[PDB]
């Protein structure tokens, strides 16, 4: 059929300047993320510092949800481009260069332990017995 | 025989009984994911070190040009007379000082002992 | 007398045991790490 | 000694001594060997010893699934899993970042006065001194924990049998400063 | 409807983007054209059991670049954007990843060389005076 | 004496008394390498197939052989074998490396 | 063609000898102070971090390109002459060179008036030059 000798052609261009800024992020391969439940979400400058040079906070249906930290990607883009490919109407694909990377992690929502409470707990450094009567106190 | 992860925050799987229903479970350390049977096995360890060295061989010995190579003994895949033999010496000692043979052909990484 | 095993005859190629614990610490230490404490 | 295996990687760049290493089977029992061969890492300018997992956590690696990606590369093979567990099983006491760099700033020598102090010293510690070649600038933090993954993976292969001990001697291991790199030191 | 939201019509829709790796030659021939309207031609064949990708750069553009896919399931690649507006949206999800390399052989070291020299030009040196200072 | 040492370091040449052995002086033919920044060998594995260690997949670095460039980890190569004989090639050549 | 086994042993006397001849016996030690004059010095002085200044106006100090010249000898009358390795000798004297930079001095009083002074090679020690060097008068 047609697709065993699918012969087409895609215009290529490149804006020079554009209003919006283009960036990448990442998740984890095993992290099973699912886009569907993400009904509201934000992505909020983290105030821990106290502001472009600050990590990011994202957070998933309010404190309901997961959460994620941002971080920029270490590698410069000084000998390093990419650009992103977007399909339109028109058929020219418009070529959006980076301005950031960026990579996110998962961040569990429950309770944690306190430095000031593990200090206590270190003298069980190897006294340790049935650890899961740790969190029980928590 | 292994450990797993669970899909929630990604940590470990410690296994343990209930005392409701009398079956293995593994548990995280914070997390209600409770796993199921099919790994009955927890702490299996082989004393005596009897594992097979025809494991951890590289495939690409092949391509270092310092080990011998000798071609009485063929390749038992795919029949190329020419072959690489080598001893194993690792960290290990007491070991029998056999040949792990490896074929020299492109395209099979085939190994073998005798 | 906690520590009961099974011995198997010598016919078999595994020649295996079969140590469990009994009523006699049953009736801090948790199971499976006793376990594993006592196989160190 | 105690030390049954180290794995040195003392780094410059155009020194700062890291000691990761691996405490040996000297204890017994329920007391002291209930879990295995833990492995401990040394720090440059804290005095001293804090578990390798606890670094890691200080990296900014919450998940326990990346931190065994990053130290055992291969998953089906059970013996590393086996062998790094124990010092999984020394890390439940602290489970989030702050908690890890609070803790390894509160061993450094001088501590600080609150967490606005030990944060900051402890990530400033991790920084730039943390394996100075591999990254100084700020956004420099995977390729640090990569590079400690490879490390300690190093470290797991010369204690199961794969990896043979380096040697002094080798003058592969050995480099000679003449008159340029001194005189480069003293300017 | 709030500034941090992001916007995710993209993933509902499954749009499949491309993300390639080009070399820097091919990226400074691009700026150099300053969004003319076209750079290039991209050209796709598919055999009875293989693909053959690749770029011819544009004969103005100058006054072949085969392309070689790569495994794309160790990761899952999204991308998203951020507006001056601080309206945040996802274009949609990589679903297959390639590079770009050139087609010349032995002369394109050449050029390498060239671009050595153009890199070895603001590293600087200690000189030699004849002259002690007055 | 160790085996190492050969054309590196004279095997008769050693001063007697409490510094045998730790003073050595070199062989006839040994030129120790002066210094020369990594950058060009660094940006021409960028140029060839070398996926970045920050931007490569976690399970992607099992397979694959990991490339070290003045005992820092820059990332991964899943060709070694084509890696060293353009390195070696270029070496022999002494134009870019 | 190729070379016969009688050939071998004037061949590789021939090639170790265009090797003696070209290198030499000590060329680790002038290649070693070759790199340390011609690259590290510099290198070290850029890397060093522009010295900064308060009071408010702000001085910022950049240092620069670093110029080397023949090794000198300066008498009582101070008359700069160049010194040969045997005066050097003789006399007990040091063979060193004056080292000279480029500073770049920029002024900033909160008015706009960053105007830099581009102050010119200033002399500030001699390195001792290692004989038969490039950077050497023999
Ligand atoms: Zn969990
Ligand atoms: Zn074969």
């Amino acid at each position: 059929g047609p697709s065993s000798q699918n012969v087409t052609e895609y215009v290529v261009r490149v804006p020079k300047n554009t209003t919006k800024k283009y960036n990448i992020m990442a998740f984890n391969a095993a992290d099973k993320v699912n886009f569907a439940t993400w009904n509201q979400a934000r992505l909020e400058r983290d105030l821990s510092n106290k502001p472009e040079d600050q990590p990011w906070l994202l957070r998933v249906n309010g404190k309901s949800g997961r959460k994620f930290k941002g971080i920029k990607k270490g590698g410069v883009t000084e000998n390093t481009s990419y650009y992103i490919f977007t399909q339109c109407p028109d058929g020219a694909f418009e070529a959006f260069p980076v301005h950031n990377w960026y990579n996110f992690t998962p961040l569990a929502r429950h309770r944690t332990l306190t430095a000031e409470e593990a200090e206590e707990e270190w003298e069980r450094r190897n006294k340790v017995l049935n650890h899961f009567s740790i969190m029980q106190q928590r | 025989v292994g450990i797993r992860f669970c899909q929630e925050c990604n940590n470990m799987l410690y296994p343990k009984e209930d005392k409701e229903n009398r079956i293995l479970l593994y548990a995280c350390r914070n997390c209600d994911y409770q796993q199921e049977a099919d790994n009955s096995c927890i702490y299996v360890n082989k004393i005596t070190h009897e594992v097979d060295e025809l494991t951890q061989i590289i495939a690409d010995v092949s391509q270092d040009p310092t080990l011998p190579r000798t071609e009485d003994h063929p390749c038992q895949k795919c029949g190329h007379k020419e072959a690489v033999f080598f001893q194993s010496h690792s960290a290990r000692a007491e070991d029998a000082m056999r040949l792990y043979y490896v074929c020299t052909a492109p395209h099979c990484g085939h190994r073998w002992t005798e | 007398d906690d520590l009961n095993c099974i011995f198997n005859d010598d016919n078999a190629e595994k020649l295996v045991l079969r140590i469990r614990i009994m009523n006699s610490d049953e009736n801090k230490m948790d199971d499976d790490v006793f376990l594993r404490c006592i196989e160190s | 000694s105690k030390y049954a295996y180290t794995g040195e990687c003392r780094s410059c760049l155009e020194t700062s001594t890291i000691w990761v290493s691996m405490l040996a089977r000297g204890g017994q029992g329920a007391k002291k060997s209930a879990i295995g061969q833990r492995i401990v890492a040394t720090l440059p300018y804290i005095k001293q010893e804090v578990p390798i997992i606890i670094v890691f956590r200080a990296l900014g690696f919450v998940s326990d699934r990346d931190i065994l990606e990053h130290i055992i590369y291969d998953f089906e093979d059970p013996e590393m899993m086996e062998m790094v567990k124990p010092s999984l099983d020394e890390a439940f006491v602290i489970q989030e970042q702050n908690v890890a760099l609070n803790f390894i700033g509160s061993r450094g020598a001088k501590p600080g006065v609150t967490k606005e102090k030990r944060i900051k010293y402890a990530k400033e510690v991790l920084q730039k001194e943390m394996l100075p070649h591999v990254g100084v600038s700020d956004f420099c933090e995977t390729k640090k924990a990569y590079f400690l993954g490879y490390m300690v993976h190093r470290l797991l292969l010369a204690a199961l049998g794969r990896r043979e001990l380096d040697d002094r001697d080798h003058y592969g291991n050995k480099r000679l400063d003449l008159a340029g790199p001194l005189l480069a030191f003293l300017f | 409807a709030e500034r941090g939201e992001l916007d995710l019509t993209g993933a509902k829709q499954n749009t499949g983007v491309w993300l390639v790796k080009v070399p820097k030659y091919l990226s400074q021939q691009w700026a150099k054209a300053s969004g003319r309207g076209e750079v290039g031609k991209l050209r796709i064949a598919k055999t009875q059991g293989r693909t053959e990708v690749s770029f011819t750069l544009n004969e103005d553009l100058a006054n072949e670049h085969p392309f070689v896919l790569q495994s794309v399931g160790g990761q899952t690649l999204t991308v998203f954007t951020e507006s001056s507006s601080d309206k945040l949206s996802l274009e949609g999800i990589v679903v297959q990843r390639a590079e770009c390399r050139p087609a010349a052989s032995e002369n394109y070291m050449r050029l390498k060389r060239l671009q050595i020299e153009e890199s070895s030009k603001p590293v600087r040196l200690s000189q030699q005076l004849d002259k002690v200072v007055t | 004496l160790h085996n190492t040492l050969w054309g590196m370091v004279c095997p008769a040449e050693t001063p007697e008394g409490h510094a045998v052995g730790l003073v050595k002086n070199l062989a006839l033919m040994a030129y120790i390498s002066v210094g020369s920044q990594p950058s060009p060998i660094l940006e021409f594995l960028e140029e060839w197939s070398m996926e970045n260690l920050e931007e490569i997949s976690p399970a992607a670095i099992a397979d694959a052989t990991k490339i070290f460039v003045n005992g820092c980890w820059v990332g991964i190569h899943k060709d070694p074998e084509q890696l060293m004989n353009t390195l070696r090639k270029l070496r022999r050549q002494m134009d870019i490396i | 063609d190729e070379i016969t086994p009688d050939l071998w042993q004037e061949a590789c006397w021939i090639v170790i000898s265009s090797y003696f001849d070209e290198k030499g016996l000590v060329r680790q030690q002038l290649d070693s102070f070759d790199e340390f004059i011609q690259m590290s010095v510099q290198r070290i002085v850029e890397d060093a971090p522009p010295i900064d200044l308060q009071a408010p106006p702000r001085y910022l100090l950049k240092f620069e390109q670093i110029y080397l010249s023949k090794p000198t000898h300066w008498e009582r009358d101070g008359a700069p002459s160049p010194m040969m390795p045997n005066e050097a000798r003789l006399r007990n004297l040091t063979y060193s060179a004056p080292l000279y930079v480029d500073i770049t001095k920029t002024v900033i009083k909160e008015g706009e008036e960053q105007l830099q002074t581009q102050h010119q090679k200033t002399f500030i020690g001699k390195i001792p030059i290692m004989l038969r060097s490039t950077y050497c008068l023999l």
